[PDB]
This record gives C-alpha cells, sequence and structure tokens, in this order.
C-alpha cells in the first residue's frame, strides 16, 4: 500500500523529466527558426537599403 | 502600557499573541492549514498510476486537510440562527436589538 | 533542508561552485563548518595547555621593629571559644554581651 | 609519577578519541547539507540548453 504511492511519486518525476525535454526542445527549435527568418528578412533589407 | 516587542519575540506572538475584543483559537492556531502542494500532489500521484488528465481533473477533490470548523455552528445552531434573524429583522442589531440573543450565546459558551 | 537559498551558513562555499581544485583535499566543504572550532585546524595540544604552570611570586617577609613601641595594640577575636560553655553554645551565641 | 600515579592521560585519551568522533560525525554532516544544496539545483539544470542549434542532443548531458 505504501510502495504503490512510492512508485506513483516516482513514475511522476520520470513523466516531468520527460515532457520537459521534449517542450523544451520544441521551444528552442521554434525560436531558432524564427531568429533564421529574421536574418534572411535582414539580409534582403541590406540588399535594398540605400545611403553611404 | 502595550509595549514594542522586538523581532526576536515574533515567533511567539504568531501562537500566543496579545488580547483583544476579537481573539483567535490560541490553542487551535497550531491546526490552522491550507495546503498549496493538495492538487499538484493529487495529479502527480494520478499521473503517475497512469491516468490521463481528463480523468485526473475528474477524481479530483479538494482538501480535506484544512482548518478544522467551529463547534458552535453544531452546537448553538438554533441560537445562531435566531441571531441571524433578529439581524436580518432588526438592521444588523442597531441599538441593542439582538442583545437577548446574543447574552443567551455567549452564557452558553462562557458559563461566567 | 528545506530553504537553501534563505539558508546560507548551511551552504557550500564558493570554492565548491568552480568545478576545478598523495591524498587530495575534499572538494565539497560546508559553511556550517565556521560553527566548529577544531574543523580546519588541529586538535594538537588541546588537553596539555592548561598544564603549563608558573608559580606565585610573593614573599611573606616583614621586618617588626617591636623596640619602637611601647604600647599593646587591640587585636581581633577570629572564632569564638568553644572549650568554654561548649553545651550551652547554640543557646546563648544569638545574644550580646 | 606517570608510571604510578596518573590517570588523567587515559582519561584524556579517551576524551579525545570521543572528540574526533564528534569532529567526523560534524563533518559528515555538514558535508550532506552542503550536497543537498547543490542537488537542488539539478531541477534548474537544463540539458537540452548544451544542444547546439540545428544539431542533435547528446546523451553525454544525462538524456
Amino acid at each position: 500500500n505504501a510502495f504503490s504511492s512510492f512508485d506513483a511519486c516516482r513514475t511522476g518525476l520520470l513523466k516531468q523529466q520527460s515532457a520537459a525535454v521534449e517542450n523544451s526542445l520544441v521551444r528552442q527549435n521554434m525560436a531558432d527558426v524564427r531568429a533564421k527568418a529574421l536574418f534572411e528578412r535582414r539580409a534582403v533589407l541590406l540588399d535594398l537599403v540605400e545611403g553611404k | 502600557a502595550a509595549s514594542t516587542i522586538p523581532i526576536s519575540q515574533w515567533p511567539s506572538l504568531l501562537y500566543a499573541p496579545p488580547s483583544s475584543p476579537a481573539n483567535p483559537a490560541v490553542e487551535a492556531l497550531p491546526e490552522m492549514q491550507f495546503d498549496d502542494l493538495h492538487y499538484p500532489r493529487q495529479m502527480l500521484l494520478c499521473r503517475g498510476a497512469g491516468y490521463s488528465l481528463e480523468q485526473c481533473n475528474r477524481m479530483a477533490q479538494p482538501d480535506a486537510r484544512v482548518t478544522p470548523e467551529n463547534p458552535a455552528e453544531k452546537l448553538l445552531k438554533e441560537e445562531a440562527v435566531a441571531a441571524i434573524a433578529c439581524l436580518s429583522q432588526r438592521e444588523g442589531g442597531k441599538d441593542e436589538q439582538c442583545r437577548y440573543y446574543i447574552e443567551r450565546m455567549y452564557k452558553l459558551a462562557n458559563k461566567e | 533542508p528545506f530553504m537553501w537559498r534563505q539558508r546560507a551558513y548551511c551552504a557550500p562555499v564558493p570554492s565548491a561552485f568552480a568545478s576545478q581544485q598523495g591524498v587530495r583535499k575534499p572538494l565539497l566543504r560546508s559553511n556550517s563548518e565556521s560553527l566548529s572550532v577544531f574543523s580546519q585546524i588541529p586538535d594538537g595540544l588541546l588537553g596539555h595547555t592548561t598544564s603549563v604552570t608558573m608559580g606565585n611570586s610573593d614573599i611573606f617577609f616583614l621586618p617588626k621593629p617591636s623596640n619602637l613601641l611601647k604600647i599593646a595594640l587591640p587585636a581581633f577575636v577570629f572564632m569564638p571559644n568553644l572549650t568554654i560553655f561548649t553545651r550551652a553554645f547554640p543557646f546563648y551565641a544569638h545574644t550580646s554581651a | 609519577r606517570l608510571t604510578f600515579f596518573d590517570t588523567e592521560s587515559v582519561a584524556l585519551q579517551s576524551r579525545l578519541r570521543y572528540a574526533e568522533k564528534q569532529k567526523l560525525f560534524h563533518q559528515e554532516l555538514d558535508r550532506e547539507l552542503a550536497a543537498g544544496h547543490i542537488a537542488s539545483l539539478v531541477a534548474e539544470y537544463d540539458p537540452v540548453a548544451t544542444r547546439l542549434p540545428f544539431q542533435p542532443m547528446q546523451d553525454r548531458y544525462r538524456v
């Protein structure tokens, strides 16, 4: 009756760790893709920029 | 008369406060509880058992480990209902209109 | 073990967060060791420091010229005479002559 | 004196052994507490941040 609760809390922690890794990966990849797109936008705007 | 309580005496002030016209139950101040971990713990345990979020939310229940209930609410039930009737009729007991019921309750609870 | 960022006395020393250093010295040390005397210093000569004794220095000598004096001098009574009226001493000790 | 008229040496030796036990106990306890303080940081540790952009994650950082 006690080992059940212990195992439950245990598996909960494991699930937390897995979910944290997955969510962090997704967030990281989204941010990097956004940064790359911003970089290309800057590149085209520097091709269009005008002055000296 | 009421002198300053230094910072070192505050832990005793929290569980043995000075006298007021509206005191708490000092004997029950160590029994006041309200768990901020109740629902997180419940969810963690159920998700570890293997349930889904919907099942956990359906099985969730509010904490029973809270501050205990006043026994006066079960012992002085009729007196309290009568006092509340008097208050509702007489505008909150202005100019001493529910003194009868309040004094009966006070005597019943205190006994000199 | 409950409030780590608020209890700094029970926390590791800043040399422990640094990840760089026969027998080597330990890598992990607490600040709570400051509450002990012989944590880092040794216990050498611990029980032998109250044994270094030095004698006193007073000399009990004073010349006693009585040829200078021709009168007696008063003297204190230090204890009651128990050689006389021994049996009655508890019964008359409280009175004043 | 030392051969026939001393118990202080034995008593002090016993007391110093007691002191050694006490010292080592306190040392180990303090070390455990500091270790718990450091263990509280494993929750803050994020091994995904070690990942380089557009690269796979390494099992070296305890996936």
